[PDB]
RNA sequence: UCUCUUACUUUUAACCAGUGAAAUUGACCUGCCCGUGAAGAGGCGGGCAUAACACAGCAAGACGAGAAGACCCUAUGGAGCU
RNA sequence: ACUGAACUCCUCACACCCAAUUGGACCAAUCUAUCACCCUAUAGAAGAACUAAUGUUAGUAUAAGUAACAUGAAAACAUUCU
RNA sequence: CCGAGCCUGGUGAUAGCUGGUUGUCCAAGAUAGAAUCUUAGUUCAACUUUAAAUUUGCCCACAGAACCCUCUAAAUCCCCUU
RNA sequence: GAAAUUGAUGGCGCAAUAGAUAUAGUACCGCAAGGGAAAGAUGAAAAACCAAGCAUAAUAUAGCAAGGACUAACCCCUAUACCUUCUGCAUAAUGAAUUAACUAGAAAUAACUUUGCAAGGAGAGCCAAAGCUAAGACCCCCGAAACCAGACGA
């Protein structure tokens, strides 16, 4: 098994200069073998991906899905140590950079069939990882306007050379 | 082959040419040479009095792997080979002509 | 386990080289690396610049103030190229004049002012060094070099080749590593300007020239989002020049353009330098 | 519609062809080449009997170069220095 | 198990590197990726001679397009050219229709010449002295 | 996956050891001893196969003729059905014939 | 493949011909060993070859190191920063010989797909083919079916 | 039963939540017509069509999945019976 | 008249396109004898090389988050009701 | 899972039948029939491969190779020269 | 397929799909005989980056998914997966979901090449009208329905 997400809270950067750009604050948190599918687990993390961490709390508490109510724990439990430990200094200042679900350690268990057949169950457990970013949630990438996209178009039209000659 | 070729243009010659690197040559079987104004054309070839075009030798050097890949559908015939063709660079240094019409 | 050792070494290195491309290591100076004699650079560079430079001047050429400044520091815990580089930023801007005003007598002071600006700068220099190796035998207190303490070293070295040689091969030098540089490159590509209309304007009236008038030569498309408006500027009823564009405006200072560069001598079609 | 039964060009109801001008210039053209050739066949320079025997001793002898070629066939030969050539692979510095 | 390979890392990897661009499992499963890798080669070595092909016709097709804008099809361009004995091939024509107009005009205007010096002479056959352009020089 | 992530530990032979040092000591025992001893009596080993070579079949067939008295009861078994398999194996079948 | 390659057009470092050629290769680090077969024909082309190269390429650093090695190898350094590393590991004088001299002779440029085989920064001394070169102007500029 | 089918209830079903298989699977970026062809094309030729995606139905095709066809023939292949 | 092959010419180089079968030159990795010592050389050996056997074992996919499975109701969770 | 049980052993049964038969490169390489419980196979021949010895090999000028049968095909065999 | 007769100190082994089936004849399967597995990896002390599959990161017209290319991923042009079998397969004939590991040419006679010695060769035997001694090279894997013997089963 791999353990990388957990370790990558110990990296310690050096002192920034006076004259640098404050670096937002990182916290890496994770939950290990949740009985749950990775692939329904997937949605709720996509849902939260890029979201406050305020308004991914909301959205959670009011989703129906069993992954909900452990990726608000993961979030809070983050959160908790965010303030406690990586100084943060507001709790409703950070924002879900990364959330995804991987495969857990996976049991296997026999299904009966009805002529003396079988097939091979999967107790599945899946992982569940959060990145929360000290910082006011990145704004949505605007939709690309009709100004910009006929300058793209006008790009593509320019880059033509004579292909194929001197 | 036949190169349109202008003052400091470079050539690929696909082979070796027995030369040192910077060494300076005249390539001597010119059709045409012309100028904002005029062309003159040779018949087949231009006089060697009329064009005198200069070249050097900047580079020697191998292309890049080329694969020869033989293949026939239930056969068993495959066959893969790798070819690098000797290649020269040559840069043109002046193209001169001299009033001999 | 599978008996080997072969295997496993090729391994090992493939896994060496995934690290180096996946966490690449900080550039390093060439000396630091391993195979390097700095006497033996130094005199392989005159040779292949094959040129006869005087070893004493080179080192004082390569050799920076802020490189002594750091030694200096670091012995708490040399003569520099200041000279050198003045001397040879002069002469290569007095040659690089020379050359452009012997190229194109019609060009305005001003626009061989701009070109020599252009082959002695940072840019152009710094290329100029980097691909001749003068950053590798350059001492100085940080790597890598930054563009002005490059440019420096680099006029420091013509101007030793200078006090060797003499003015007439440091010119051809300067002719063969510096003039080509502005092959391929457009005149206001190099010389940076603003209002060409205006420019073109001033250099007819000091020619006593009519003033241009500008005139809708060919056009194509003129009321879709791809027209091409080919604008012709005609002096007495005769054409100077025409330039395309997308609007006219744009095809009007284009042939501002193309006209200034056929009254500076420097079209396109122009008489190659001469080597 | 329209199909041609079986396999084209074989069966006996066959996809009709029909030959072009282009095809006919050709065959034309080779006709024209080979009337030529009867035309320069047509003219002998030695008859039978003037060539009888006058090549004979030129192929006597590019057959005894044949025979002497099949009849040299030996293993070739073997040299001290190409077995003690092999030694050099140890040769090192000192 | 007396002996093993212990390169087949390496032998794989010498086929799934030409395969990293492909789509889909053909760029990770060696069983599919040599296939189609077998099959890339075999068509980049087949290419060549589609590359020349191809690279003739697009010259066919430029010098046609020039020799329509002069007002000469690309037949009567090439066969004049050839009689007056000008022995630019298709690549060089191409290339002067294209960045220089007025050699191509030049070209252009000889090859009707001569085109309709064969055209005179056929009309008024016989020993009429030969048109000033149709002389061949003749080498020896 | 199938290749290990970590060199192998170092392999050191000891060239010079009372082994190597004195391999080959005594080939020619016969040559250089007036033939008391034939060099063949110089290889220890199985006592079916002492200065004897032949192919899987005639080994078993040696094998069963000199020790089968005395071999084990499975392994006497094992050894009656190669020698059975060889034969009809080599006497039967193959390209050649 | 070229698809599954990278690809550069022709070009030359510094314009390298037309005020003067310089030779490209500017290092040669030989590592080679004093025992080993791998080696031999290394040995014996730093005997009888490298003083001879050396004084042909006066532009040309050579370092010949001898460490204990199983592939000896060659690594040339180029003036624009290329490093291409060679392994001579059994090959013969000659063979050592020439590889030598084609990177000698090589330009520091990737040996990758030419997409050309030319290169012209002055493709046109006429001017570049237009749609209106070869038009003729019509009277006061009037497009067709235009009335005034 | 049918002419001639309709209405409702339960299960099933569809959506939400939990748990979670099976055959199958060369790769697929997986269209229609005509022709071709190892003799019945999604992949070939000529045309036509063609932003990308889910969800629910259908069973015309994928010579669909399933069982190395039980029919038929062969094997100096078996076995049962007379 | 032109277009048109891997035919032919052209510049350079050439052993480098037939199934079964056959001849030959090289060679990955392993061990052994001597070398070598950031991966090797000369030889001797052999369980000596896998895109394919409805191949064996293990992992993970597709079908699929699909087919299927489950807890009578309220409540003080004492109890009551259907 | 009984036209004759199941397990173990002989047993790696045998199979003219099906399937599979794993590095690189070059080269030569498609060709009459006979016999056979034999036509799904094999031996001989023919062809093919390799190495070796030797000298004629192919193409082919006249001349020449049947009457039955009154006439009658493309051709063939043989064959110096070349 | 004889007999007389002759005389007679470890590893160019495996190293957890290998080597014993074996961590065990245990677990499990079968009434019974009987069949029969899998696997573990820290450190001196614990009293201290890489398969497949996915995710990061769904998708754009068109097509064996690539090649020629191109400024440009696609758009343009060219291109009927592979293996086996067959007269002939894109074939709508077989096999294959894919990754890792394992998985299949054994040898005599006579020849050929290379040595040694030579009317003799060979370390008894055998061969010899240049032979003889030695070496090199030289022939696969899975699959039946079956048959028989002895046990186990109402
Ligand atoms: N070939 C072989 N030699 C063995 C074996 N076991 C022991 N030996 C040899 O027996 C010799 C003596 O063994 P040691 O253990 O040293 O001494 P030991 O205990 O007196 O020996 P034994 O009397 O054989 O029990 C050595 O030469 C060993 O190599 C074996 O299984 N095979
Ligand atoms: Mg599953
Ligand atoms: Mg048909
Ligand atoms: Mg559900
Ligand atoms: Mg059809
Ligand atoms: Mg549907
Ligand atoms: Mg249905
Ligand atoms: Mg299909
Ligand atoms: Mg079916
Ligand atoms: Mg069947
Ligand atoms: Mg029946
Ligand atoms: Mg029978
Ligand atoms: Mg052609
Ligand atoms: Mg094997
Ligand atoms: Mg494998
Ligand atoms: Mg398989
Ligand atoms: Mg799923
Ligand atoms: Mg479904
Ligand atoms: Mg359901
Ligand atoms: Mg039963
Ligand atoms: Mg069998
Ligand atoms: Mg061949
Ligand atoms: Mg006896
Ligand atoms: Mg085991
Ligand atoms: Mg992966
Ligand atoms: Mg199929
Ligand atoms: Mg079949
Ligand atoms: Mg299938
Ligand atoms: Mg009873």
């Amino acid at each position: 098994i791999s353990r990388k997400w957990e370790k990558k809270n110990k990296i310690v950067y050096p002192p920034q200069l006076p004259g640098e750009p404050r670096r937002p604050a990182e916290i890496y948190h994770c939950r290990r073998q949740i009985k749950y599918s990775k692939d329904k687990m997937w949605y709720l993390a996509k849902l939260i991906r890029g979201m406050s961490i305020d308004q991914a709390l909301a959205q959670l508490e009011f989703n129906d899905k069993k992954g909900a109510k452990i990726i608000k724990e993961v979030l809070l439990e983050a959160q908790d140590m965010a303030v406690r430990d990586h100084n943060v200094e507001f709790r409703s200042n950070l924002y879900i950079a990364e959330s995804t679900s991987g495969r857990g350690q996976c049991l296997k268990r026999i299904r009966y069939h009805g002529r003396g057949r079988f097939g091979i169950m999967e107790k599945v457990y899946c992982h569940y990882f959060v990145k929360l970013v000290e910082g006011p949630p990145p704004p949505p990438e605007p939709p690309k306007t009709a100004v910009a996209h006929a300058k793209e178009y006008i790009q593509q039209l320019r880059s033509r050379t004579i292909v194929h000659t001197l | 082959r036949q190169w349109k070729v202008t003052s400091e243009d470079l050539i690929l010659i696909g082979n070796e040419l027995d030369l040192a690197c910077g060494e300076r040559i005249r390539l001597e079987k010119v059709l045409l040479v012309g100028a904002d104004n005029f062309t003159l054309l040779g018949k087949p070839l231009l006089g060697k009095d009329l064009v005198r075009v200069e070249a050097t030798v900047i580079e020697k050097t191998e292309s890049w792997p080329r694969i020869i890949m033989r293949f026939r559908k239930r056969k068993n015939f495959k066959k893969k080979r790798i070819v690098t063709t000797p290649q020269t660079v040559l840069r043109i240094n002046s193209i001169e002509i001299a009033p001999c019409l | 386990v599978k008996k080997g050792f072969r295997a496993a070494f090729r391994f090992q290195k493939e896994l060496e080289r995934q690290r180096l491309l996946r966490c690449p290591p900080p550039p390093v100076r060439r000396s630091e690396k391993p195979n390097w004699d700095y006497h033996a650079e130094i005199q392989a560079f005159g040779h292949r610049l094959q040129e006869n430079f005087s070893l004493d001047l080179l080192k004082t050429a390569f050799v920076n103030s802020c490189y002594i400044k750091s030694e200096e520091a670091k012995r708490q815990q040399l003569k520099s190229n200041q000279e050198l580089s003045e001397q040879g930023t002069s002469f290569s801007q007095t040659c690089l004049t020379q050359f452009l005003e012997d190229e194109y007598p019609d060009m305005p002071t001003e626009g061989i002012k701009n070109l020599v600006d252009f082959l002695t700068g940072e840019e152009v220099v710094c290329h100029v060094a980097r691909n001749l190796a003068v950053e590798q035998l350059t001492l100085s207190e940080e790597f890598p070099v930054p563009p002005a303490v490059l440019q420096q070293t680099f006029f420091a070295v013509i101007g030793a080749l200078l006090q060797s040689s003499g003015p007439e091969r440091t010119a051809l030098f300067i002719r063969d590593f510096l003039i080509t540089q502005m092959t391929g490159k457009e005149l206001f590509e190099m010389w940076k300007i603003i209002n060409p209309m205006g420019l073109l304007v001033e250099e007819l009236k000091k020619r006593n020239v009519s003033a241009p008038e500008s005139r809708l030569t060919r056009q194509s498309g003129g009321t879709t989002a791809l027209p091409l408006y080919f604008v012709g500027l005609y002096c007495d009823k005769k054409l100077i020049a025409e330039g395309p564009g997308e609007t006219v405006l744009v095809a009007e200072e284009e042939a501002a353009r193309v006209a200034l560069r056929k009254l500076y001598g420097f079209t396109e079609n122009r008489r190659p330098w001469n080597y | 519609r329209g199909r041609i039964p079986g396999r084209q060009w074989i069966g006996k109801h066959r996809r009709p062809r029909f030959v072009s001008l282009r095809a006919k210039q050709n065959m034309i053209r080779r006709l024209e080449i080979e009337a030529e050739n009867h035309y320069w066949l047509s003219m002998p320079y030695m008859t039978r009997e003037q060539e009888r025997g006058h090549a004979a001793v030129r192929r006597r002898e590019a057959f005894e170069a044949i025979k002497a070629a099949a009849t040299s066939k030996f293993p070739p030969h073997r040299f001290i220095a190409d077995q003690l050539d092999h030694l050099n692979v140890t040769k090192k510095w000192s | 198990l007396r002996n093993r390979v212990t390169d087949r890392y390496f032998r794989i990897q010498e086929v799934l590197k030409h395969a990293r661009h492909f789509r889909g499992r053909k760029n990770r499963c060696y069983r599919l990726a040599v296939r189609t890798v077998i099959r890339a080669f075999v068509k980049c070595t087949k290419a060549r001679y589609l590359k020349k092909k191809n690279m003739r016709t697009l010259w066919i097709n430029r010098i046609t397009a020039a020799s329509q804008e002069h007002g000469l099809k690309y037949p009567a361009l090439i066969g004049n050219l050839v009689k007056c004995q000008v022995e630019l091939n298709r690549k060089v024509l191409a290339d002067l229709a294209i960045y220089e107009p007025k050699t191509f005009k030049s070209l252009a205007a000889l090859a009707s010449r001569r085109r309709h010096e064969g055209f005179a002479a056929a009309l008024g056959d016989g020993k009429e002295p030969e048109g000033i352009f149709s002389r061949v020089v003749q080498y020896h | 996956i199938g290749i290990r992530l970590t060199l192998p530990p170092p392999k050191v032979v000891d060239r010079w050891n009372e082994k190597r040092a004195m391999f080959g000591v005594y080939d020619n025992i016969g040559i250089l001893g007036n033939f008391e001893k034939h060099p063949k009596e110089l290889i220890r080993g199985p006592i079916w196969l002492r200065g004897w070579k032949g192919n899987e079949l005639q080994r078993c067939i040696r094998k069963r003729k000199m020790v089968g008295s005395r071999m084990f009861a499975d392994d006497l078994h094992n050894l009656n059905k190669r020698i059975r398999y060889l034969y009809k194996h080599f006497n039967r079948h193959g390209k050649f014939r | 493949t070229a698809r599954g390659t990278p690809s550069r057009f022709l070009a030359s470092v510094l314009h390298n011909g037309l005020g003067r050629y310089v030779q490209q290769l500017q290092r040669l680090s030989f590592s080679v060993s004093r025992d080993g077969a791998s080696s031999r024909g290394a040995r014996e082309f730093v005997e009888r070859e490298v003083i001879d190269f050396a004084r042909r390429n006066p532009g040309v650093v050579i370092y010949v190191n001898s460490r204990p090695c199983c592939v000896p190898r060659v690594v040339a350094e180029y003036l624009n920063g290329a490093v291409r590393e060679e392994s001579i590991h059994c090959k013969s004088v000659e063979e050592i010989s020439t590889l030598v001299q084609k990177l000698a002779d090589q330009s520091g440029l990737d040996v990758i797909r030419i997409r050309k085989p030319f290169h012209t920064d002055n493709p046109s001394i006429q001017g570049q083919w237009h749609p209106f070169t070869n038009k003729p102007t019509t009277f006061r500029g009037l497009r067709p079916r235009e009335v005034q």
